[PDB]
RNA sequence: CACGUCCCUCUCCAAACGAGAGAACAUGCAUGGGCUGGCAUGAGCGCGUGGGGCCCCGAGGCGCUGAACCUUGAGGCCUCAUGCUGGGACU
RNA sequence: GGUAUCGUGAGGGUAGUACGAGGUACUCCCAUGCCGUGCCUCUGGUUUCUGGAGUUUGUCGAACGGCAAGUGCUCCGACGCUAUCGCACGGUGGUUAGCCAGUCCCAAGACCAGAUGCCCA
RNA sequence: CGGCUCUUCCUAACCUAGCGGCUAAGGGUUGGAUUGUUCACCCACUGACAGGGAACGUGAGCUGGGUUUAGACCGUCGUGAGACAGGUUGGUUUUACCCUACUUAGCUGGAAAUUGCGAGAAAAAAAAAAUUUUUUAAAAUUUUUUUUUUUUUUACUUGGUACGAAAAAAA
RNA sequence: GGGUAAACGGCAAGGUAGCCAAAUGCCUCGUCUUCCAAUUAGAGACGCGCAUGAAUGGAUUAAUGAGAUUCCCUCUGUCCCGAGUU
RNA sequence: AAAAUAGAUGCGUAAGUUCGCAAGAAGCAUUGGCUCUGAGGGCAACAACUCAGAACUGCUUACGGCGGGGAAUCCAACUGUAUAAU
RNA sequence: UGGUUGGCGUAGCAAAGAUCUAACGGAACGUUGGAUACUGGAGCGGGGAAGGAUUUCGUGCCAACGGCACUCGUACACGAGUUGU
RNA sequence: ACUCGGGUGGAGGCCUGUAGCGAUGCUGACGUGCAAAUCGCUCGCAUGAUUUGGGUAUCGGAGCGAAAGACUCAUCGAACCACCU
């Protein structure tokens, strides 16, 4: 007898009814906080590693650099569009009511679409022209007095901007939008900070802050209809094996007299919703034009990009403000991955820690790349032949 | 810390030490929580009982132990420094861990020298 | 569907159908020619002809063959065959022996040699004492010196 | 018939097939370039075992030459540059 | 009534575990093992990019370029896949270790008068 | 038979946990030599190497070592052919494409669970803002006035949307 | 009545030479030694041989063996513990 | 089961033995390319193509094909035959 | 005994590497050219025995058969064909 | 006294291994198959007591057997056919 192969609460083993990784819990709300948001939606990149010093009393690593993995994602300010609220209620948690921002982003209207542009494009086309009207902002003015009085729960229904986005790989075009909960004080304060920015950008550096850690949700990278060996672990049978050598031997006994939920079974592995905990946040970065040395540490002061030399592989460029949190993150690159703030009681004293990178990595992916600088490569090799045939023609021009 | 597993139970790595133990043959690695099928795996710092296979007769045929000093098997510092050897050869010893030899022959590993004080000692180099 | 044709072609062309050449641009005119002779006619007025044979060079050969000759692709590495089979010990034993049987031969008919020493040496011959042709060559030559001092 | 969905078509974070995600004139696709990598110095002409009669034959070597080629394709990057651009079903 | 979007969450699943060292004999630390959930920056493995090179015999008259050897074979090899062979992570509350709830996973045949967008000939 | 494989359940608890033998089924309970084995015994690890059920769990899952038909050998028995739960050796392991279970994967209906029109909401019971008070088309169906949105000529991540203005349209 | 066991056979005679827990030994995983960290295996001894043994051939045998069996070196995905490709 | 050995040449080759063997025992070693050299004959008064050697130079150890080896015990001496279809 | 059925348009039709192109044909696979491979002389070669006995050949045909298809066939129909001191 | 080199020669129910004849192992494929015994690789013999065509002889209470109750037309511890039935 060995324990058993998988984990049963991560089960069925389906594909995931989304793609976008929506929080299934917000952290439990605490009035003593000022209001604030409770997640954001980012765009995996790819990965690097940094060099750190961890500071740790305890270990054979304390006052020494560490080289962790790092997951960027590109993270463009999301858009508030609408609030919502929530009554509770003995059978659970119902929708007041949402108010919709005057505006709406064209992408986010992408969303409601599965041809935009050959739709007659018609989507908050009555709430635009009532809203506006007295008797349409009356009804909002009640919605928010509904807010104020039967809510338990404000949610900001905020957006991605692909637009701001700029990937060419990330082929969509339809907003991201998700409910993303306000905890904080009282519900006027969070219905508050939930019409001020009820049609702003909402950057991640607002929600979160480095070195604090994150919970992602995504969906896992998809698989297929996997085997059982690849799904759940199980040990393949030896050679000798006749009918084949990758499958349960025993999926069962005389009794139960059926297969039980309970033995592990070939299909879907992958792209499966997961919610993984305390990532932490080594650095929030700001969009590249804005801040173009990214990467550049106190101690590494190359100006530098967090992009790779190739780029990311499969993503390219992070044009954009970027979460770089430690370790992997689930998803394929260019998946989209909500992040939450910790649901983790985040005291640990391994959580808490400060995190000074010394080193951020930008070597190809691609090859092994063993330049961390495009100037570097060149300051490596030099001039060579496509120079010379290319300094040769401006000299004859 | 962590270091990838590399000298399961029925490996034959080399004596490195003075001893006139010619190579060990790890028979089970010391602190082995077992899980089913798994083999039990000695890896670098690891004590080891092991019987000398080849060497001086008086060691030859009693269970003895031994720390693996090196490992061809390569494994990851948290300096994250991939490392590994040309060999992976261990130095016998006692349950305490005092090594019964006076000088160990090549270089000795870093995590080799650090859980044993007196190993680290003998070691011409640490790595 | 001039497959009839082209049975005849490879037949009076004296070759395969594989060679023979039924003009693609007059199917037509060969397509009634139903008799050897109808095709012959078309065999001379060139809607039908026979393809020289697909080459099959030797010249990577003989520039081997060259090389071979000067030594080359001769070593340990290039020798599957044991060096008997590689060229046989009777094949030299044979070539040996008829060569000293012959010289032994010639001088005993020009008498360079006693009829005498002949078997003094055509049967020291067969035990190879002798190796080579000009071994035997120089000892014919101090086998009588040996004579010639008396 | 509206809104719209779907098919066909294109893309892939999806994928046994359905489903999914997207696109829907869009740097979308296509080549090209630049890059990031890979390999490792192309073709071609222009020191050397000896050899043949100052040249010729000569494996190898040198020089142009980190060159040549390959680099997104079950689907690296860059807009960098040019090229090409709806029908059906349903209610 | 369509279509679409965001959610609700009854119900069901459900998981973390162990060891050691430190510190001072609880707390508090710090590593590891196992388990589990991922991920692929690195490192290893994997090559039908038959990518690039080398190379053997056959072959293309030859060089070049190939080609055949069911991927000829050897070297290096990106993408990708993957390994406790790399790496990240594994959270609470309430009741009597259990147990229940939560977090976590599926979640309206639990038919959600939840919200919402659009059109309602 | 056994193993392997995988799951699961029990506890007269081996370890772990809490106590002071008791509770405690939670999670875990090793790798090997001999032998088909189980079992036992050994070696080593271990916090420990607990005992069991599931058709003595599990062969259209396997393996086929045990048992193992015909061949053959030996011992014993038999006058013999032949026998031996004695030993030895060699000795085809078939089929799911059905139903259900299960595992993923889709589609579509459905609330008199497809019907009745058979009517029940965890809804509200002139409207909104600070229970009561004040403000939101007017004047004689049409006209006029006001407000809001769209088009043209600073603050937001920085290409594209917002408020600016002015004009037109709708309420 | 006689003869015959290289007749069937036994060991009338009482198992000789040999050989063995042997493909033959129940007891039994015998005992000892050797092999390993550990050996119901093996080899080698031993012989209270349930029930060895002499052409129902005994013993021993170099060479031979797709025969049984044990171990060794090399080797490896058998395995740890699976992964990737076709 | 797979891997492994592998061709040729030169060395070297144990027990045991019926003196034949065992034996390809085992075990090391060298091997390409190239430009040369040497050797080995015929018929009169031109023909092979093997072996050998030498420099120089190359290796990514890079087709196909091609033994894994050893130590022991049991049985049968050997090659053979033989239950077509366990 | 005959017929019919569900399973079921399912299980399969996965051994021996392979076709591509244009032109023509045709009502729509063949034919030719080219390309590309294969067999690889113990051959998907060229002749015979046994056996078969018209399969041969041409024209046509493709209803049925050639387990897909056929315009093609060893199939179908018609006409031919085998010569010895 | 008949030994030690070296060659020669080509022996052998000799060896490696084709063809051919088998058929050990994978207890591999297949296992309502290509096949009422096949396929793959592996393997065994392959100058011999070898393999093989034709012919001929010997069979059913029988034949034939290097002996497995093996084989005697997919039939054998007594073929097959008909009959008694
Ligand atoms: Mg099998
Ligand atoms: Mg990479
Ligand atoms: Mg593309
Ligand atoms: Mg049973
Ligand atoms: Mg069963
Ligand atoms: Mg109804
Ligand atoms: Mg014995
Ligand atoms: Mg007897
Ligand atoms: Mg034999
Ligand atoms: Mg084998
Ligand atoms: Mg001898
Ligand atoms: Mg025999
Ligand atoms: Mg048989
Ligand atoms: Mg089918
Ligand atoms: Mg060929
Ligand atoms: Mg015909
Ligand atoms: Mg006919
Ligand atoms: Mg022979
Ligand atoms: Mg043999
Ligand atoms: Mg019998």
């Amino acid at each position: 007898e060995h324990p058993r192969h998988g984990h049963l609460g991560f089960l069925p083993r389906k594909r995931s009814r989304q793609i976008r990784g929506r929080v299934r819990s917000f952290p439990k709300d605490d009035p003593s906080q000022k209001p604030h948001l409770t997640s954001f939606m980012v765009f995996k990149a790819g990965m690097t590693h940094i060099v750190r010093d961890v500071d740790r009393p305890g270990s054979k690593v304390n006052k020494k650099e560490v080289v962790e993995p790092v997951t960027i994602l590109e993270a463009p300010p999301m858009v508030v569009v609408g609030i919502v609220g929530y009554r509770q209620t003995p059978v659970g948690h119902k929708t007041i009511g949402t108010v919709w921002a005057h505006h709406t982003s064209v992408e986010f209207r992408r969303r409601f679409y599965k041809n935009w542009k050959q739709s007659a494009q018609l989507a908050f086309t009555k709430r635009k022209q009532f809203a506006r009207t007295t008797e349409g902002r009356l009804a909002e003015a009640r919605t928010l007095k509904a807010f104020a009085k039967k809510a338990d729960i404000i949610r900001v229904v905020a957006h991605t901007q692909l637009r701001k986005l700029r990937n060419n790989r990330v082929g969509v075009k339809k907003a991201h939008v998700s409910e993303i909960q306000i905890n904080g004080g009282t519900i006027a304060e969070k219905i508050e900070l939930a019409k001020s920015l009820l049609e702003k950008e909402v950057r991640i550096d607002s929600i979160f802050q480095q070195s604090e850690t994150c919970d992602v949700c995504a969906v896992t990278k998809g698989h297929g209809f996997t085997g059982v060996v690849k799904r759940w672990g199980v040990a393949c049978l030896p050679r000798k094996t006749h009918r084949g050598l990758r499958k349960v031997a025993c999926i069962g006994a005389w009794h139960p007299a059926r297969v039980m939920y309970t033995v592990a079974r070939a299909g879907q592995h992958g792209y499966h919703h997961r919610t993984h905990l305390n990532k932490k946040i080594y650095q929030l970065g700001r969009a590249v034009s804005m801040e173009p040395n990214q990467a550049t540490t106190t101690y590494d002061l190359t100006a530098k990009s967090i992009t790779p030399m190739g780029g990311f592989v499969g993503y390219g460029t992070v044009r954009n403000d970027y979460i770089m949190l430690k370790g992997s993150v689930a998803g394929p690159r260019r998946r989209v991955i909500t992040l939450r703030r910790p649901m983790a009681p985040q005291t640990s004293r391994k959580l808490t820690e400060q995190i000074t990178l010394k080193f951020i990595d930008t070597s190809s992916k691609i090859g092994h790349g063993r330049f961390q600088t495009k100037k570097e490569k060149s300051q490596w090799f030099g001039p060579l032949k496509k120079d010379r045939i290319r300094r040769e023609e401006r000299l004859r021009k | 810390f962590r270091v990838s597993l590399a000298l399961p139970v029925g490996a034959v790595v080399n004596c490195a030490d003075n001893t006139g133990a010619k190579n060990l043959y790890i028979i089970s690695v010391k602190g082995y929580h077992g899980r089913l099928n798994r083999l039990p795996a000695a890896a670098l710092g690891d004590i080891v009982m092991a019987s000398v296979k080849k060497g001086k007769p008086e060691l030859r045929r009693k269970v003895l132990n031994a720390v693996i000093i090196r490992q061809r098997k390569s494994w990851r510092r948290k300096d994250g420094t991939v490392i590994y050897f040309e060999d992976n050869a261990g130095v016998i010893v006692n349950p305490k861990g005092e090594m019964k030899g006076s000088g160990i022959a090549g270089p000795v590993a870093k995590e080799a020298a650090d859980l044993w004080p007196k190993i680290s000692s003998h070691a011409p180099a640490i790595v | 569907s001039l497959k009839l044709q082209a049975r005849l072609a490879a037949d009076i062309l004296r070759c395969g159908r594989h060679r023979v050449w039924l003009d693609p641009n007059e199917a037509s005119e060969i397509s009634n020619a139903n008799s050897r002779k109808s095709v012959r006619k078309l065999i001379k007025d060139g809607l039908i002809i026979r393809k020289p044979v697909k080459v099959h060079s030797r010249s990577r050969w003989r520039h081997m063959k060259e090389a071979k000759s000067m030594g080359r692709h001769e070593g340990a590495g290039r020798r599957e065959g044991t060096r008997e089979a590689r060229m046989p010990s009777k094949e030299l034993w044979m070539r040996r022996l008829r060569i000293l049987r012959r010289l032994l031969r010639k001088y005993r008919e020009e008498k360079k040699i006693d009829r005498h020493i002949y078997r003094e040496l055509y049967v020291k011959a067969k035990g190879n004492v002798f190796r080579n042709k000009r071994n035997l060559m120089e000892h014919i030559h101090k086998v009588k010196n040996e004579k010639k001092k008396e």
